[PDB]
C-alpha cells in the first residue's frame, strides 16, 4: 500500500501554518511560564507519553491547562516544531538535553535521530561524559559504542576530569573489560589508585571490588602501602582484609600489550580470482602473513596514514560504477583496530586518486590526488580535523605534481616529486622552496626517519638513494642497494625497529617474485641483510601495494589460510 | 578484435524486422560494426531509441551520434540531444511509473497471487521501456513467485527468456526453456517460440549442433517473433549450423521431414543454394555464396565469432565430402573446384591431415590427393609387436621394483 | 528556506495516520447523522478552509468537545478526512458531485482544485448540462465556462436531454443568447425553447416575457404565437401586448452556427517560416480560400486524421519520440484540448469511426508484439480504450475506411471487414493488383481505392463483393500524381497533384462520375492563393467555422 506524497507535504505545511498562526489550540504546555499553544494530536505523531496525558481519563486529560515540569523551553520548542513542520536542527551543543527530553517524552523517532547523531559525534574529549550519559539513560547500542571508544582513548589519555565522577559499575566493568589497549599494565592501576584517591571513604567500599577486578602481579607490590597511609584512622577491616585476599582471580595478561610493528599491506594481489584485491600484513617478529579487512566496497587506489596514536585511516579512492568502469569517491573511513572493520567517517570535500595522506598536529594532510576539479589551483590539499570531525583547506601547494610522496618532519610538511620539494609551514600557513635534486625519478615512496629524508628509489624503479637533511638542506648521495641484476625490485621506504629497513621484492627473468627486506645502516651507509622472508609465507601481492608503520593485535586478526 | 567495413546492408528492413530494446541493439550493434554506414544507422538509432523513454543507453547513443556528426563535418571539407527531453520524459516516466507502483502495492494489500504477479509483470515491461534491466528481473521474479495456472508459468518463462536475452543471463534462458518445455505435458503454439528461443540461446552460448537441431523443430506457423529474432535470420543461422554440423544423409532427413525450414529457405533462397550445392558437390559456387553471405552477416547481433567458425567448419566438411568419394583426385581437379589457388589449397589439405578425418596423401610431383587404404593386419602386427615391447619392459620395471621392496632399497 | 523532506516528511505522515486510525490522544469529534469521526483538529482545518473558524472564533464552539457538524454526508466526510490523513484522494466517477458540494461547504483549493480539474475532463457526452448547473449552483467559473461551451455544443447537438429541462432562468438566458450555438437552422432553437417554455406552468411564463426575446425576430412571427394562443391562461391581455412588442426591435442579426461551410483538413503542410517544419492549413472550396489551423503538440508530426458524422477532429499517435497522445481540434477557439491517450505510441495510426467508436487500426503499435497483428479502439463516451479482436494479418502501409456500420481495412492486395457485433474479421475479396502506400475513399456503398505503387481505380461494392476497373484519371505523362479520394458535397471527388521535372506542382479537383467513368474539370486550385503541400500530407472532409480560424498569409 504506497502513498501519495503531494497532499502530503501540503498536509504538512498547511500544519505548520497552523502551528505558526495559533488557531486550533485546545491544550497548552505550560513550561516555566512559557506558553506553548499546541494540539494533543500533533504530540500523538511526535510523542509516545501525551497517550498517558490525554487518552487517558485522569485529570490532566479534562485539564485544558498543564504544567509540564523537568523540561527546557528550547527543547520542548524544537520538538515541537520537529512534531510540526518537520525540521530537527540538531547542532553540536543542545543534543544533551534533546536526549533527556526526548527520554522524558520516550519520542522514538528523535531518539533513534539523536542517538544515530550521539554515534556519529563520539571522539575523544566527549567520550567518557557519552559513557556516563549513556549508563544514564539506557542506550545500550550508544553504550556499548561509547565503552569502545572510551576504553581506547582513556587508555590513550586517562587525564579527563569526568573519569572522577563516575557509577561503580561502569568503572567495574571498564577496568575488567579485556579490551583495554595499554602499552604495560601499571597505568590502569595508577589510573584506579587516582580514582579511589578522588573522593573520600565512600571509595573504601569500592576498593574491595576494584582490586579484585585488577591482575595480582600488582596487588602485593607498590600501592598498597599507599592506600594505608590514605586508609581511614584506626579501620582493622580493611589493611587484614586485604593481606589475604589477594590468593584467587587467576593472573592473566591483558589484551593491549599485544601490539607489535608490523608492516601493513593494502590492494594486495587477491588469492582467489572472485576479488579484485584484498589487504594484507607481514609480521617481522611472528614470521606469519595475517589477514586483514577488505577495504570499504573494494576501495582502489587510495593511501593509507598512521597517526602517532597508532591510528589507521584511509581517504580517496575510486568505487567500480554500476570491460572498464571505475568512479571516483571522496569517502573517508576509520580502521578499528579490535574489530577488524572500517568504520566510516566525515567524507572529503573533493574526490582523490591515490592520495598522499600526512598526519601532523593531530591533523590529517591529503596533497594532491588528481582532484576532479582541475582548475588553476589543481592541489586540493585539505586538512582533517580528528577532534571536531571536519575537514579544512589549507595553502595552496605552489606547483602542481603528480605521482607524488609526502612525509612529515619537524612539525612540517615535506612532500617530493620528481625534482623539486615545498615544506609546509602549518602555524603560518605557508610553504618555503626547498632544495633541488639532481636525478629526475618518480613512482617512488620516502619514509621520515628522525630528522632526515630518505627518498628511496624512482624512475620500473631502481637502486638510487638521495639522502636529504633538514638541518643541513641539501640533497645527497649515500649508495645503491646491492641487487640481483637484471631484475625490476619494488622498493619500499619504511622506519621499523628505530632503524630504516627497507621492503624490497624483485623478480628475476623467468623467474617468481622473491621477498627479501635489509637493514640500512645509517652510520655506515650499507644495506644489512636483516631478514629474509620465506616464500612459504608470503605470496605475490602485485604492483600497486602500499606499505605503512603501524600495531596491530594478533589475537583478534586470523591467519590467512593460503598454500605457500 | 572485430568491426570490418562492407557495404549493401538494408538498413530499413533489418530495422523493421526487429522491434523492441532487440533492434535496439541491433541498431546500435550495426552501428558500431559498420562504418561509412554508421551515420544513418545512428541517426535511426537515436530516433527509436527516443520512443518509450530510454534514459542512459539513450545517452550513449546521443553521445556517439554527436562524435559521428562531428567526425563527418571535418571529412568533406554534433546533433544536440534537446535537453527538454531529459524534463519532459522524466517527469511523465516518473509519475505514470509512482502511480502503477501505488496500484501495485495497492494490490498487495489486497493479497491476489494473479493480480500481483500481473502487476509485476506490467512493472517488469515498463522498467525495460525506461531501461532497467535489473528492476524488470525483480518484478518478473516477484511475479514468478506469484504463479497459479500453467499458462502463468509459460508467460513467466517468456519474460525471464527476453530479460536474460539482453542481460546475456543466456544459462537463465535455457534453464526456462527447459521448464516451460518439460512440465507441461510435453492452435496456439508455444513450443516452437520455446524451441527458437533455446536454439538462439545456445548459438549465443557456441553451440552448434544442439542449436541447429532446436531449431529445426521451429515451425513457421509462429511468424510474429520480432522480440527475439527475425524468420530470416532464424532460417540463415537454421542453415549455417545445419551445413556445419550435419553431414549430408542427416542434412538432407532433417530438411525434408521438418517442411517447416523448406518455407525457412524459401524465405532465404542464398542459403537453400548453399545447401543444394553441397549436396550435389558444387562446393565452388557453395563457398563464393558462402563468402557472399560472410560479408553480408559480419555485423549480426550474435553471429560474428560463432558465423566465423561455423564457416571453418563448414569449408573443412566440404573438402571432406568432396574428397571422400575419390582414391585418387587430381589436387589440379581439387583447387579447379573452388577459387583457391594450387598452393593454398595444398596447405589446407596438410593442416586437415594433421587435424585429421580426411586419410588422404598428397602427391604433390603430379599434385593427385592420394586417399590411404592401409591393410589392418600390417597396422594390427606393427602395434602388436610395440605392445609386446611395452609389456615386456613394464615386465621388466614391475620385475624391478620387486627387488627393492623384497631388499628394503630406499633413500636413508 | 530549507525544508528538505527526505524520508522525513513521509515517515511524520505515517505518525499523523498510525496515530488517527489507533483513535488516538482524540480530542474532537464529527457527528455526522450519528456517525462518530474522532479526528485532529489540525487536519480538519488543514483540509476544510472554514473549520479555521470552527475551532478558533471565541464562540461556544472553541470549548465544545462534541459538535454537531449536518448537512454534510458521512462517506464524503469519511473520505476528505482519509484524504487529509493519507494524502490519496482516489475519487471515483459517481460521487464527484457531493465531494465537490461538501469540498465548497468548507471552501478551500486543494481538494476544489482536484475536483474541478476532473469535472472538466469528464464532460464526456450526457452529464454536460447537468454539471453546467452544478456549476451555476456553486461558483466553479473556469468550470463554467469550460461547460458553458461544451454545453452549447453537445445541447445543440441532442436537444432532447431531460436534465436541461431543470435549468434556472439566468443559466437559460446566457444559453440561448450566446452567439456560439453549433446549429445549422434557426428553427431548431425556436422549438427548444418552445418545448422548454411548455413544460411548466406560470412560474415560467413569467420567465417566458424574457426569454421569448433572445432569439431573432424571424422565427418570433412565425406559428409561436398561434401556439402560444391555445397555451395561454385565460383572461390575459397585456400579456398578447407585450408579445406584439418583439417583432420590430432588438437588432436581428445572423448567427454562427450557419457557418458550416464543408472544407478540407490538411496537415503536414510546407512551413512557410524555415524555424518551423510542417504545419496545418485547410481548403474551401466554395469559398476559394485557403485557411491555415493551428499544430496541435506544434513539434510532433505523423499524425492521422479522423472525422466523425458529427464533424469532430481527433488526433492520435505520432512522433523522432513516439507519443501515444490524443487531443481534439475545437470548433470554436481553434485549439486543441487533449484526451485519454493510448496504451501504446503508434506511428502514423489509422483511425476509423463507426458506431460512435473511434477504431484505431495498425499503424505500428510496438512492433514487437507476440502479434503484431494488432488493433484498438476508442470510447467516445466512456473516455476509455478498449482492446478488440487482433487483426488476421501483419500489413504496413494500410488504410482503412467505414461502410455501412463496418470496418474494412485495406493493404496490399488483402481486405478483411470487422463485424463491430460479434467482435471478429471475415475474409474479403481479394484484388488482383499489388499496390501500396496509397489510401482509399468510404462513399456511399462502395469503395474506391486509388493510387498505389499510381493512377489505379479500382471500384469495390460491399452488396457485390467484387473488385473492378472504371477507367485512368487524366494526367501529364512522366510525372507521379499524388492521389486523394475524399467524398465532396456528397459527390465522388479527387484531389490531385503532379509534378515534373524542372516544373512546379499543379493543384487541380475533378468530378467524378459514376456511370460515365471520368474526372470532369470541376475546378483548378490557382497557385495564388495555395501554395505547394509537400509529400506526406493528409486530406480529410470536415466542417469549419471561417471566422474563428484565420486566413494562412502567403504571396500568389
Amino acid at each position: 500500500r504506497q502513498i501519495n506524497t503531494e497532499y502530503a507535504v501540503s498536509l504538512l505545511e498547511q500544519l505548520k501554518l497552523f502551528y505558526e498562526q495559533q488557531l486550533f489550540t485546545d491544550i497548552v504546555l505550560i513550561v516555566e511560564g512559557t506558553e506553548f499553544p499546541c494540539h494533543k494530536m500533533v504530540l500523538a505523531t511526535c510523542s509516545s507519553y501525551f497517550r498517558a496525558m490525554f487518552m487517558s481519563g485522569l485529570s490532566e486529560s479534562k485539564q485544558t491547562h498543564v504544567h509540564l515540569r523537568n523540561v527546557d523551553a528550547a527543547t520542548l520548542q524544537i520538538i515541537i516544531t520537529y512534531a510540526y513542520t518537520g525540521n530537527l536542527a540538531m547542532n553540536d551543543s543542545t543534543v544533551e538535553q534533546l536526549y533527556e527530553t526526548a527520554c522524558f517524552l520516550q519520542v522514538e523517532d528523535v531518539l533513534q535521530r539523536c542517538r544515530e547523531y550521539l554515534i556519529k559525534k563520539i571522539n575523544a574529549e566527549n567520550c567518557v561524559r557519552l559513557l556516563s550519559f549513556a549508563d544514564l539513560f539506557s542506550c545500550e547500542e550508544l553504550k556499548q559504542s561509547a565503552k569502545r571508544m572510551v576504553e581506547h582513548k582513556f587508555t590513550a589519555v586517562y587525564h579527563q576530569d569526568a573519569f572522577m565522577q563516575l557509577s561503580h559499575d561502569l568503572l567495574i566493568d571498564i577496568l575488567s573489560s579485556d579490551n583495554l589497549n595499554v602499552e604495560k599494565e601499571e597505568t590502569v592501576r595508577e589510573a584506579a589508585m587516582l580514582w579511589l584517591e578522588y573522593n573520600t571513604e565512600s571509595r573504601s567500599q569500592y576498593l574491595s571490588s576494584v582490586l579484585s577486578q585488577i591482575r595480582i602481579d600488582a596487588l602485593s607490590e607498590v600501592t598498597q602501602r599507599a592506600w594505608f597511609q590514605g586508609l581511614p584512622p584506626n579501620d582493622k577491616s580493611v589493611v587484614v582484609q586485604g593481606l589475604y585476599k589477594d590468593m584467587p582471580k587467576f593472573f592473566k595478561p591483558r589484551l593491549g600489550m599485544t601490539k607489535e610493528e608490523m608492516m601493513i599491506f593494502i590492494e594486495a594481489s587477491s588469492e582467489n580470482p572472485c576479488s579484485l584485491y584484498s589487504s594484507v600484513c607481514y609480521s617481522p617478529q611472528a614470521e606469519k602473513v595475517y589477514k586483514l579487512c577488505s577495504p570499504p566496497a573494494d576501495l582502489h587506489k587510495v593511501g593509507t596514514v598512521v597517526t602517532p596514536d597508532n591510528d589507521i585511516y584511509i581517504a580517496g579512492g575510486q568505487v567500480p560504477l554500476k570491460q572498464t568502469a571505475f568512479r571516483t569517491v571522496n569517502c573517508f573511513y576509520w580502521f578499528d583496530a579490535q574489530q577488524n572493520t572500517w568504520f566510516p567517517k566525515t567524507p572529503m570535500l573533493f574526490v582523490r586518486i591515490k592520495p598522499s595522506l600526512v598526519c601532523c598536529e593531530g591533523y590529517i594532510y591529503a596533497i594532491g590526488g588528481d582532484s576532479v576539479g582541475g582548475e588553476l589551483n589543481r592541489r586540493t590539499v585539505e586538512r582533517y580535523d580528528t577532534e571536531k570531525d571536519e575537514w579544512t583547506m589549507v595553502s595552496p601547494l605552489p606547483c602542481a605534481w603528480q605521482w607524488s610522496a609526502a612525509v612529515v618532519v619537524h612539525d612540517c610538511i615535506y612532500v617530493m616529486t620528481l625534482n623539486l620539494m615545498y615544506c609546509y609551514f602549518p602555524r603560518s600557513d605557508s610553504w618555503v622552496e626547498m632544495a633541488m635534486r639532481q636525478t629526475s625519478r618518480s613512482f617512488a615512496s620516502a619514509a621520515a626517519f628522525g630528522d632526515k629524508i630518505f627518498y628511496i628509489g624512482g624512475l620500473g624503479s631502481s637502486v638510487t638513494v638521495e639522502i636529504y637533511d633538514v638541518n643541513k638542506n641539501e640533497w645527497k648521495m649515500a649508495a645503491n642497494i646491492p641487487a640481483k641484476r637484471y631484475s625490476d625490485p619494488c622498493v619500499r621506504a619504511v622506519v621499523i625497529s628505530n632503524s630504516l629497513c627497507v621492503f624490497m621484492r624483485e623478480t628475476h627473468l623467468n623467474e617468481r617474485a622473491k621477498y627479501v627486506t635489509y637493514q640500512y645502516d645509517l652510520e655506515l651507509d650499507r644495506w644489512s641483510l636483516r631478514q629474509h622472508i620465506s616464500e612459504r609465507v608470503l605470496w605475490d601481492l602485485g604492483r600497486d601495494f602500499r606499505c605503512t608503520v603501524g600495531k596491530l593485535y594478533p589475537s583478534c586478526l586470523e591467519e590467512s589460510p593460503w598454500k605457500p | 578484435n572485430y568491426v570490418v567495413e562492407n557495404p549493401s546492408l538494408d538498413l530499413e528492413q533489418y530495422a523493421a524486422s526487429y522491434s523492441g530494446l532487440m533492434r535496439i541493439e541491433r541498431l546500435q550493434f550495426i552501428a558500431d560494426h559498420c562504418p561509412t554506414l554508421r551515420v544513418e544507422a545512428l541517426k535511426m538509432a537515436l530516433s527509436f531509441v527516443q520512443r518509450t523513454f530510454n534514459v542512459d543507453m539513450y545517452e550513449e547513443i546521443h553521445r556517439k551520434l554527436s562524435e559521428a556528426t562531428r567526425e563527418l563535418q571535418n571529412a568533406p571539407d554534433p546533433p544536440a540531444l534537446d535537453t527538454a527531453w531529459v524534463e519532459a520524459t522524466r517527469k511523465k516516466a516518473l509519475l505514470k511509473l509512482e502511480k502503477l507502483d501505488t496500484d501495485l502495492k495497492n494490490y498487495k494489500g489486497n493479497s491476489i497471487k494473479e493480480s500481483i504477479r500481473r502487476g509485476h509483470d506490467d512493472l517488469g515491461d515498463h522498467y525495460l521501456d525506461c531501461g532497467d534491466l535489473s528492476n524488470a528481473l525483480k518484478c518478473y521474479s516477484r511475479a514468478r513467485d506469484y504463479c497459479t495456472s500453467a499458462k502463468h508459468v509459460i508467460n513467466m518463462c517468456l519474460n525471464v527468456i527476453k530479460v536474460s536475452v539482453y542481460l546475456q543471463n543466456w544459462s537463465h534462458v535455457l534453464s526456462y526453456v527447459s521448464k516451460a518445455e518439460s512440465t507441461p505435458e510435453i492452435t496456439q503454439a508455444i513450443l516452437t517460440k520455446l524451441k527458437c528461443a533455446a536454439g538462439l540461446a545456445e548459438l549465443a552460448a557456441r553451440k552448434y549442433k544442439q542449436a541447429a537441431k532446436c531449431l529445426l523443430l521451429a515451425s513457421f506457423d509462429h511468424c510474429d517473433f520480432p522480440e527475439l529474432l527475425s524468420p530470416s535470420n532464424v532460417a540463415i543461422y537454421g542453415g549455417l549450423c545445419a551445413l556445419a554440423t550435419f553431414d549430408r544423409q542427416e542434412l538432407q532427413r532433417n530438411v525434408i521431414s521438418s517442411s517447416s525450414f523448406k518455407l525457412f529457405l524459401e524465405l532465404e533462397p542464398q542459403v537453400r543454394d548453399i545447401i543444394f550445392k553441397f549436396y550435389e558437390s558444387k562446393y565452388a559456387s557453395c563457398l563464393k555464396m558462402l563468402d557472399e553471405m560472410k560479408d553480408n552477416l559480419l555485423l549480426d547481433m550474435y553471429l560474428a565469432p560463432h558465423v566465423r567458425t561455423l564457416y571453418t567448419q563448414i569449408r573443412n566438411r566440404a573438402l571432406i565430402q568432396y574428397f571422400s568419394p575419390y582414391v585418387s583426385a587430381d589436387m589440379h581437379r581439387m583447387a579447379a573446384a573452388f577459387n583457391t589457388t594450387v598452393a593454398a589449397l595444398e596447405d589446407e589439405l596438410t593442416q586437415l591431415i594433421l587435424e585429421g578425418l580426411i586419410s588422404a596423401r598428397v602427391d604433390s610431383h603430379s599434385k593427385i590427393l592420394y586417399a590411404r587404404d592401409v591393410d589392418q593386419r600390417s597396422t594390427t602386427f606393427e602395434k602388436s609387436l610395440l605392445m609386446g615391447k611395452e609389456f615386456q619392459r613394464r615386465a621388466k620395471a614391475m620385475m624391478l621394483r620387486a627387488a627393492v621392496l623384497r631388499n628394503q632399497i630406499h633413500v636413508k
